């Protein structure tokens, strides 16, 4: 029951790799991936008067 | 006996005719389709 | 030529493991579980969820 490993999916490429296909073995290969880091956004804003 | 009718003259007749053997591949970025980056979607997506 | 004995062997299991999993979804609802939504709210709601 106890949790024995974890994995920070936005350290690197590998981690997306194994977050996006949600598994720990990856089975050598080519692999499209998705993103999941933060970025904090900024602001633009443009209106007329 | 019997008749048979047997060639005197002839041509070459070409056939054409195509096999495809592949299609487009295609990955999708489900995330980003369903979601599109938006933290309160992405909690809805759980609960499917 | 081998590795497709194997590969039929996972396609009869992953057939069944996506009828099972379906079951603890709650699409969007307040649970998974109708003898939830039948102790928590009224008449009129529980036909909704
Ligand atoms: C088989 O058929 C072809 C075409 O029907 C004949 O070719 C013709 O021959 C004459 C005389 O040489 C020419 O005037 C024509 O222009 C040809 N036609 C074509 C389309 O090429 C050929 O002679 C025939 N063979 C036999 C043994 O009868």
């Amino acid at each position: 029951g106890y949790i024995t490993k974890a994995v920070d999916c936005g350290y690197d490429d590998l981690a997306q790799l194994q977050c996006s296909y949600e598994s720990f073995e990856v089975e050598t290969g080519v692999y499209s991936v998705s993103s999941f880091e933060a970025s904090p956004r900024g602001e633009f804003i443009e209106q007329a008067t | 006996g019997f008749v048979v009718a047997v060639p005197t003259n002839f041509t070459f007749g070409v056939t054409q005719e195509f096999i495809e053997t592949t299609i487009q591949k295609i990955t999708v970025d489900c995330k980003q389709y369903v979601c599109n980056g938006f933290k309160k979607c992405e909690d809805l997506l759980k609960e499917y | 030529a081998f590795n497709k004995v194997q590969d039929a062997v996972n396609a009869n299991a992953m057939a069944l493991s996506k009828l099972a999993a379906e079951l603890s979804n709650t699409f969007g609802a307040i649970s998974s579980s109708i003898s939830d939504i039948l102790a928590r709210l009224d008449t009129v709601e529980q036909e909704a969820q």
